[PDB]
């Protein structure tokens, strides 16, 4: 061949084996190859540095992640090639057919083969290269769609002069293990290594690191002349090495989630050099401690902006559903009897399983109505009756959670509230309900304490 | 080395399309022809190319992880090869994350 | 202009009219006579099939070459006869006796695919058309109504009153006006139809109206129509159609039976009669045979092979069309020992026997699964094997794959004695070299699932979890019992 190998820093067996797979003469050429990889794995950036390395083949690059289903990746191959083929050889009567007249598999057969029938005025034939960024990453995906486009070289012309070549791009391994008896050429791409994210990263970002005026402004602001571009790109590769050390037991081998921890802590880290924390490696990471120990990562005072009842609400709904139904009679039951009656005894061996950690229990309305006027305040002289009935209120607010996805219940679709056959749980963790009763200050710790 | 290969390929996928794609990047690949006549001699690139075709299965990338997801890892194993039928969450993980490091602590 | 939700740009339609019969002059007592009407009944432009034949005939070049088998191998294609006598007699009897009385009956024919049925029945109006043209009863314009020969199930309605009219309709305009010309227009201006409904059972479609219909304008006085409705099933109207139209279909119900060894042989002996223990001229030179360098050779189609590819196909259904396959894979596995003997290729005496006519015989009593499973890769013998004794110990035909390889794992480390074992479990896990840790699965291990899925031996269900995933042998146990012993490894294994 005459291909061009491209010089990938670490992916030195792919690209060689990657220009034996990939050349102008469609004869030495397989008509479909899979690249499977990883998030993150270099399966693009290789292809593209490839395809750039070797200006003269033909490339038709299609990611069918936008594209959700089969109908819109079908009409999307059937524009862009014939786009790509009216800038190509310009000077060919190319008339223009409608990609929306693709709706089936077999329309994209006829399409293609009407679109490459009338460029039969060349001198040699050709292949032109569609490319598939990411075929798993297909949202309405099927197990049956890709043998729909293993054979479809089946079908085009044998004597036609421009040859469709696919390149797949798939990510998952167990999709492509369904398609393994079809031996198609598999080029696949392993995960880098730590060795490799730590100098992948610092190639990639200490050019926009040393061109990022937040601190190229920070040295005139705290006028400093000991600087040079060695001066600069050294604590550079050195703010690089330490979020890889500091930060690969949380995120694992993958840039992506390095390239955004580098793009937040970096001005909270030039803005801790003051004068000579630029020739020093350590004093510097011990004037930083405090954006290396912890991830801080999240979208960050309160809990919750609900109502008192509604709250309440949450709690009675968060008890009744994790205690067994039989032990509320010893925890609630408080009033002087007039009758001869017995109490509930209790449960005799605490259970140490934790049921807090399983999914909820399913309870009756009237289970949490009688649980929410035991454990509410008191509220309001002998017409008051001060234990709370359920009016409107507590009704509405009850629905009001129901709506907002925090006590929920046995999805059937479009269920009825009121029948005698719809159970309620809560789907709200422990971890909020524990500052919600933080809040109104509740002791719900001291509820749990018989399990653990 | 070349009759060895297709013993083994006889005993494994017993298919021709399988040795075309491995002999393919071997006879692509090369250079020259006594560099050829040696590749083939030794066959330095059906065990190149037999090395990345299992290069993330099962053990090429769990060969990539990092040390607190092994750990995860373990410890979510331990919880499912603990229970009946299999089945654990991020709870049942976790609790057993902490109580297997207070271990190592200890 | 407008922003469309979708687009449906690849749409064709029809050009079929809406009006139906009932409103082309609406006057009951005007009606014209339908009979002799220029359009009706196909009085007019009627090479409107004709327009396709000059395309598929080329050069009339090249001399293409006959042999000695070949004329056999023509003469057991497609084409009084002493196999359907009094099944001719009672149709034709039953399907006369509505032509001369003007009546409106429905013969019901059934039989298992093979004996016959469509070919008595299309005599039967071929020689109700010759009694025609011989003038003893009145003319008929005939309908065959093949029940699969068309894309949807309410297209009978379209081609039958196209076929009555010469106009076409849409189906619900070609009801409509089918039910007028069968309810309203009286008997003098319409002269009779027979249909012939050609496999019946695929026009039932979720409401059975066309079974209703179909059989529901027969029972009037004003219509003139036979329905001479074939069938698949002789219980059909008691399993998928209505007790109410069993009582339209009602008591005919005349069964084709399957064929005898002795009208098999009849019907292979008229099918060769003009060249068994006839002469032909063949040349040396090519092998060109013409029947009454150049020798006289006879052609003896044996009796006894005859009757031996006879009553084995007369046990096994008793078909008039399988009788003629076996016969031509004779003539045809003749014809290829000639020409591989003699060298003559395409531009004594000639036999066929029962250790001849035996191998088409044999052909199609082969299962090639155990000679599939024998060639099968020694990883996916021992798949196999893995799942044959996980089911004597689980007793369920549907064991795990985290079973099966760890089944797989256990036997590789229990035979740690076996010089074969020992060679082979070392590329089994590692393909034979280092650089490549210990695998979790062995090689060829989806390779090895997919190729028996795809072959219709192994059965996985659908899941995501490649451990519990459930596999079922979908061929036996027994047969994979008797294709597991001829290993001289997988023996002992
Ligand atoms: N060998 C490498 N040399 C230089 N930069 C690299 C290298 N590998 C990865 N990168 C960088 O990291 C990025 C990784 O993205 P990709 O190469 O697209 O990986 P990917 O597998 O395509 O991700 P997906 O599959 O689309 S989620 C590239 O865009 C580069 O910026
Ligand atoms: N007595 C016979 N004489 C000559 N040919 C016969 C005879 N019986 C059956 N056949 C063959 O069968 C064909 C006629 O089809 P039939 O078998 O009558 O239709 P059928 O029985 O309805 O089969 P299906 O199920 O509808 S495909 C002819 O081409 C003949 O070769
Ligand atoms: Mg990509
Ligand atoms: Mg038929």
């Amino acid at each position: 061949m005459n291909v061009t190998t491209p010089e990938v820093a670490f992916r030195e067996y792919q690209t060689n084996c990657l220009a034996s797979y990939i050349s102008a003469d469609p004869d030495i050429t397989p008509s479909n190859l899979i690249l499977q990889g990883y998030s993150g794995t270099g399966k693009t950036y290789t292809l593209k540095k490839y395809f750039n390395a070797n200006p003269n083949l033909h490339a038709v690059w299609l990611e069918p992640v936008e594209l959700v289903s089969w109908k819109p990746l079908l009409q999307a191959i059937a524009r862009t090639v014939q786009y790509k083929l009216k800038t190509l050889y310009p000077n060919i009567p190319t008339t223009d057919y409608d990609p929306l007249q693709v709706e089936e598999p077999f329309l994209l057969v006829k399409t293609l083969h009407n679109i490459f029938v009338q460029y039969e005025s060349l001198q040699e034939k050709t292949c032109l290269f569609l490319i598939l960024d990411g075929f798993d990453s297909l949202q309405d995906l099927d197990a049956a769609l890709f043998n729909k486009y293993i054979k479809l070289n089946e079908l085009l012309p044998k004597d036609s002069k421009i040859n469709i070549k696919f390149i797949y791009t798939m990510l998952e391994t167990s999709f492509l293990q369904r398609y393994s008896t079809h031996c198609i050429p598999t080029v696949m791409f392993p995960r880098y290594n730590v060795d490799e994210v730590s100098t992948i990263l610092v190639m990639s970002r200490c050019g926009e690191l040393m061109e990022d005026s937040c601190l190229r402004k920070r040295i005139i602001e705290e006028q400093i002349t000991d600087c040079t571009d060695d001066q600069f790109q050294n604590v550079a590769a050195n703010f690089i090495h330490l979020i890889v050390q500091a930060f690969h037991s949380y995120t694992g081998n993958d840039i992506f989630a390095l390239n955004d921890l580098i793009d937040f802590k970096w001005p909270k880290y030039v803005s801790r050099i003051t004068k000579e924390n630029i020739f020093e490696p350590l004093a510097l990471y011990k004037s930083a401690i405090k954006l290396f120990l912890s991830t801080d990562d999240n979208l960050s005072s309160q809990t919750y902006d609900l109502s008192i009842i509604s709250k309440y609400l949450l709690i009675a709904s968060y008890i009744c559903s994790y205690l067994e139904p039989r032990y509320d009679a010893s925890i609630f039951s408080r009033k002087t009897r007039i009758i001869q009656g017995r109490a509930a005894y209790g449960r005799r061996k605490k259970k140490e399983v934790n049921p807090r950690y399983l999914q909820p229990s399913l309870f009756a309305i009237e289970r949490l109505l009688a649980i929410f006027q035991a454990i509410f305040p008191i509220q309001g002289a002998l017409r008051e009756e001060s234990l709370m009935k359920a009016n409107i209120e507590v009704f509405q607010n009850l629905s009001e959670l129901h709506t907002l996805k925090l006590i929920a219940t046995t999805m059937n679709k479009n269920i009825d509230y009121l029948s005698p056959k719809v159970r309620w749980k809560v789907n709200v963790p422990w971890e909020i309900i524990k500052e919600i009763s933080e809040s109104v200050h509740f002791n719900i710790s001291d509820y749990f304490s018989d399990i653990h | 080395n070349l009759n060895r290969h297709i013993r083994m390929n006889f005993e494994t996928f017993r298919s021709l399309p399988t040795l075309k794609n491995s002999i393919i990047p071997l006879v692509a690949t090369s250079k020259n022809f006594g560099s050829l006549c040696t590749a083939i001699k030794s066959c330095s690139f059906l065990d190149i190319y037999n090395k990345n075709q299992l290069s993330n299965n099962l053990t090429g990338r769990l060969q990539s992880l990092s040390d607190l997801e092994l750990a995860i890892l373990i410890s979510a194993a331990r919880v499912a090869l603990r229970a009946k039928d299999g089945s654990f969450n991020f709870n049942l993980a976790y609790a057993e994350y902490e109580k297997m490091i207070k271990a190592i602590n200890s | 202009p407008v922003i469309r939700k979708f687009t449906k740009k690849n749409v064709a339609r029809a050009k079929k009219k809406y009006t139906p019969f009932s409103k082309r002059f609406k006057s009951i007592a005007a009606i014209p006579d339908l009979t002799s009407l220029p359009e009706f009944y196909g009085n007019s432009s009627e090479l409107m099939a004709s327009r396709f034949e000059n395309k598929l005939k080329t050069t009339q070049k090249h001399q293409i070459v006959e042999t000695i088998f070949s004329k056999v191998k023509k003469q057991l294609n497609s084409s009084y006869l002493p196999a359907r006598e009094n099944e001719f007699a009672s149709i034709y009897l039953s399907a006369y006796s509505a032509i001369e009385s003007d009546s409106a009956t429905t013969i019901y024919v059934a039989g298992t695919p093979g004996v016959g049925k469509t070919l008595t029945v299309r005599e039967v109006v071929k020689e109700l058309l010759s009694s025609s043209a011989q003038r003893e009863i009145p003319d008929f314009l005939y309908v065959e109504i093949n029940g699969l020969k068309m894309v949807k199930p309410t297209d009978c309605y379209e081609t039958l009153w196209n076929k009555v009219s010469g106009e076409r309709l849409t189906w619900a305009a070609s009801m409509e006006s089918l039910e007028f010309y069968f309810k309203r227009v009286p008997k003098n201006k319409k002269k009779t139809i027979v249909v012939l409904l050609d496999e019946l059972d695929a026009m039932v479609t979720k409401s059975q109206d066309i079974m209703y219909n179909f059989f529901n304008w027969t029972t009037y006085e004003n219509a003139k129509l036979i329905v001479i409705a074939v069938a698949n099933t002789m219980d059909l109207p008691e399993r998928q159609l209505g007790n109410k139209i069993t009582s339209r279909i009602g008591f005919t119900r005349i069964m084709f039976t399957g064929y005898t060894h002795e009208e098999l042989k009849n019907i292979i002996d008229l099918r060769l009669k003009g060249l068994n223990d006839s002469f032909f001229y063949v040349d040396t030179k090519t092998g060109n045979a013409i029947l009454i360098d150049v020798r006289k050779v006879r052609l003896r189609m044996s009796a006894d092979a005859i009757e031996i590819a006879s009553r084995k196909v007369a046990s096994v259904s008793g078909d008039a069309r399988r009788a003629l396959k076996v016969c031509k894979r004779a003539a045809e596995i003749a014809e290829k020992h000639y020409m591989a003997k003699h060298g003559y290729g395409y531009d004594g005496v000639q036999t066929v026997h029962i250790t001849h006519v035996m191998k088409a015989l044999n052909e199609t009593l082969n299962s090639h699964v155990i000679t599939f499973m024998t060639r099968l890769s020694f990883t996916a013998k021992l798949f196999i094997y893995a799942l044959l004794n996980l089911m004597k110990k689980n007793g369920s035909q549907e064991q795990e794959l985290g079973d099966i390889v760890d089944e797989i794992k256990l036997l590789i480390e229990v035979n740690g004695s076996n010089k074969f074992v020992m060679e082979i479990a070392k590329t089994l896990f590692q393909q034979g070299s280092d650089n490549i840790s210990e695998q979790l699965r062995i090689i060829s291990w989806d390779f090895v699932l997919n190729q028996l899925l795809d072959a219709g031996i192994l059965f996985k269900q659908t899941m995501k979890n490649d451990r519990i995933c459930c596999v079922k042998l979908n061929i036996s146990v027994e047969e994979a019992k008797r294709a597991m012993n001829e290993d001289e490894t997988l023996r002992n294994l």
